[PDB]
């Protein structure tokens, strides 16, 4: 695995400042490293492929090496060298997507292609070098283990969630109060309504709660809470909870009272935040628990007091709602996020080869299905999978 | 047990009697043996010197100056041309053990440009370059005689 | 001084055989002079 | 300050582009940066914390060079080494969130602490390089 | 055979005590013994697999020795080790799982497959050591005429058995007679009822009896014994005898009177316990029986008369019943208990690789099935394959 990695920054490293001019000096400890990995290869055959559409290219090693005898790199130089690269390149393209695919349950975590097992090996270490890459960086320090982590831009771990939940609803479903939401990604929206305004409700006062449960923990978390569920504040008819009929829901907007923001670790609250709106910062947490209120208003002008009667019919249903938003975070474990491509680059490969689906990821790489069942083997498959989706980036976008 | 060179030696025997020495020293001098693989041309052999010494001979052994030798290397030290050029002919006689070894000849360019400055010098390389050549070039043969 | 410390294990090769020259394993002789070629092919040194 | 920087891409640069094989060519223009570090500390003393929840580590310095004999490293160099890297990582850790509190209205943009108001020293800054973050 | 053996606690008393720290002669006695194997394979080729869902891999063999030096292991050793290691590992498991399906019946008991055919060759023998682990200490002794067997636990001598004998019967099933009972493992409960309360019984007493007779005699067995049979201690509707209706049991319990636990081998009383509860010793038998009654009470109160009345209906029922528990004993054959993994791992691994069925085995390798026609041959086949999964058990669990 580390092997794989190398091979590759050996390639950017070199693609890159290997060209028409430079002084030799920018490379002699560049050069060295490279050759050292020619000589290890030639006399090996490996072979890819063997799977779906996934053809089964074989390969022959037998490459000369490069001068040192020069002080300023010679057209002819490079051309002699970019010759022998795009065999590497279109190598490794062959490569990477062939372990990018199989999955194994007991040993998910581990390597499984003809082509990796086989890299693995021993004589072949001789090569590793220059681990800045975001990503090795993190496999590594797993491996002898200790805090990994990583970076995202308005992450995914809200597995898609759209629904209601009636706290008191009857066949009519003309005086209902409960809670509507949706949780994606990296956002929450959720609204309470009580089609009664608190009319009966002690202190005229009718509370909410909207509870989330991460998969994994969140980290350094910086996070827009918005007052207002603008989802829920619209007129909708809705299905009822048996699905035999539906229902309308007619709101009109109230600011949320007593808004309360909990972020948890394992049931202790570690953040908490009084009807802070703006952005705010959560530290650690696994669990986000959102209370709000609704206040009748204890004092109406005519146009306010007629939305509002002592009896029903209800026709204007009172709403409060609240936005969450984590723009940044860090995991301990790889996630999809709005910035990278890993996610996309692993179900794109799969799709295209018509990679059967395999016993550990679910159908189509689902980001929900993987997300709401997040087990260690998928963790495990998923993180080898976006490390190798990583190393491939860095030659092929 | 066979060990690296007289100092080493020395030195065990030596502390091999200091008395005040654990057990576990005799031992270790004891059954510890070179190695010795004949395919391949492996030797292992137990030393001792120094922080600093094992630093210094250390890389003089990673920095061994010579690489391998096969018919190939000698024919091609050999200009690009002439092999190219029928005239002269070309063949080998004599066999390469998987032993052979040379130093690289190290012809790195002019590196310093005195082409451009350092005239009195180049009169003296030219004048060199130049009866060296004279010394090569062949004499001439069959002419018209004189008178 | 600490003996374990100071004992070092030893990474030598073993037998070559060094050659300087070089050269010398090349046998070669040459054409007769009256049959030169240049680049040209057809033969330097043509006017019988 | 600068220094503090250094320090780092010191070590990321360094418990990165060091493992198990990697010709030593590619290190030779790094572990010679390294050690020049090593030296300049062992000997001075250093405290940190003393405030809420924040623990009063104490810190002292002594320690062996690096061989830059080897010309491909073995596991056995990797290991002698990472133990001496996290001394230095779980080191920085406790400097940065020491000065990571502290404020001062007049000159609240230098240093505070009692480990970096001794880091900004002459004698220290033998080490600064790769500002590139 | 022997042979496997050692390939396993050659590394497993090396994966153990090879470690970066130790001391120089901590390992000679050790090294040694491991060097003498390498030397034995090198050269000799495998193979394994060629069977249902088996991954047909091939072997090869060409690892140098040893650097039998330095005196506190320096980590480069390991390494270097490790990665030797990691092929035999990964190896013995391939060898394992190939000669843990094959089943002959003739004769069983000897190797199978094209691995193992090879290894009880002898130019291997130059390996066997440590016989220490339980199982290899008893297949050698097995190997060799004598006798000695293996410590279990809440063993699993019974088939699954659960039925009723009804002594006394009729149509309406309304005043019936009989036991009903469940032998399953290492447990035996059983209930003797009479609807009438022995009423017209000679000295108002009613016997009851129930004979279990094991597969295999079981020694050293510390018994639990106690009064009533909870699991027939409440009622039911039941299936008559001919399927053709369903009966009803309402049982109401009383002591049973006269127990009596005999434990028989070869129709010899070896035991025998009279209405002792709690902790019994049976040393050696091949059958249990056990005799109780279910006695009228002779003097009742009110409450108590009302449930037995001189004539019918009788809607209580009398029940005398007991429960007996074999928490450890010692049997000369293997058997499947509560604790070992053996009838697990051997099921297991056939079920992974979809294993065809055999001509020895029952289908799914049924424990009830197998137990309750234990025949020679399953029962050799069975031993090598369980000594195989404790074999592989030393390194992959
Ligand atoms: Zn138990």
């Amino acid at each position: 695995m580390d092997v794989l990695y190398s091979l590759s920054k050996t390639l950017k490293d070199a693609r890159d400042k290997i060209v028409e001019g430079t002084l030799y000096s920018n490379v002699s400890d560049l050069i060295q490293q490279f050759n050292q990995m020619i000589i290890t290869m030639n006399g090996n055959e490996f072979q890819t492929g063997g799977i779906g559409n996934l053809p089964i290219r074989n390969w022959n090693f037998d490459f000369g090496l490069l001068g040192t005898t020069l002080l300023n790199l010679d057209a002819n130089y490079v051309e002699t060298a970019r010759n022998t690269i795009d065999y590497f390149v279109d190598f490794v393209d062959n490569v990477c997507m062939d372990e990018m695919v199989r999955e194994s349950q007991r040993n998910g975590i581990a390597p499984q292609s003809d082509s990796l097992r086989k890299l693995s090996g021993l004589k072949f270490k001789r090569i590793n070098f220059d681990n800045s890459s975001e990503y090795i960086e993190n496999w590594n320090l797993q491996n002898r283990r200790q805090r990994t982590g990583f970076t995202f831009h308005k992450p995914n771990i809200f597995p898609y969630s759209a629904s209601f939940t009636l706290n008191r609803s009857q066949p009519a479903h003309d005086n209902l109060m409960g809670t509507m939401w949706l949780n994606a990604g990296s956002e929450i929206q959720v609204a309470g309504f009580d089609y009664s305004c608190a009319i009966n409700a002690p202190a005229n006062t009718q509370q909410f709660e909207h509870i989330v449960q991460l998969r994994r923990v969140l980290t350094t978390a910086t996070i827009t809470l918005l007052p207002d569920a603008e989802r829920f504040s619209f007129p909708r008819v809705i299905n009822s909870a048996d699905g035999a009929t539906t229902w309308y829901f007619n709101p009109v907007i109230l600011r949320p009272n007593n808004v309360e923001v909990e972020f948890l670790l394992n049931g202790q609250i570690i953040n908490t935040y009084q009807a802070r709106f703006g952005t705010i910062i959560a530290r650690n947490f696994d669990t986000i628990r959102l209370s709000f209120q609704l206040m009748r208003p204890p004092n109406m002008t005519p146009a306010v007091a007629a939305l509002f009667p002592n009896a029903q019919p209800f026709e204007h249903h009172a709403t409060v709602g609240l936005t969450l938003r984590i723009e940044s975070a860090v995991c301990e474990s790889v996630l999809a996020d709005a910035s990278e491509t890993m996610l996309a680059n692993v179900t794109s490969v799969r799709q295209e080869y018509a990679i059967p689906v395999g016993p550990v990821f679910p159908p189509g790489m689902n980001w929900t299905d993987l997300i709401t069942n997040y087990s260690p083997s998928r963790e495990d498959n998923l993180q080898r999978v976006f490390t190798v989706a990583s190393i491939r980036s860095m030659l092929v976008k | 047990g066979k060990v690296v060179d007289s100092e080493t030696a020395s030195i065990c025997d030596a502390i091999f009697q200091d008395e005040e020495t654990e057990g576990a020293v005799r031992r270790f001098i004891a059954e510890m043996r070179q190695r010795v693989q004949a395919d391949r041309n492996v030797v292992n052999y137990p030393s001792i010197l120094h922080p600093i010494d094992y630093a210094f001979n250390e890389y003089f052994l990673q920095h061994q100056l010579v690489e391998p030798l096969n018919n190939d290397i000698i024919f091609n030290y050999i200009p690009e041309r002439i092999r190219n050029d029928v005239n002269y002919i070309l063949n080998m006689d004599r066999n390469l053990p998987s032993t052979a070894r040379y130093i690289r000849p190290n012809l790195l360019q002019d590196r310093l440009n005195l082409h451009d400055n350092f005239e009195s010098l180049w009169d003296t390389i030219t004048t060199s370059n130049y009866i060296l050549a004279r010394s090569v070039v062949p004499d001439l043969k069959e002419l018209v005689s004189t008178e | 001084f600490d003996f374990r410390n100071s004992m070092h294990m030893l990474t030598s090769n073993l037998t070559f055989t060094v050659y300087s020259d070089l050269l010398a394993f090349v046998s070669a002789d040459t054409v007769e002079p009256i049959n030169a070629v240049a680049f040209d092919n057809m033969r330097i040194m043509n006017e019988l």
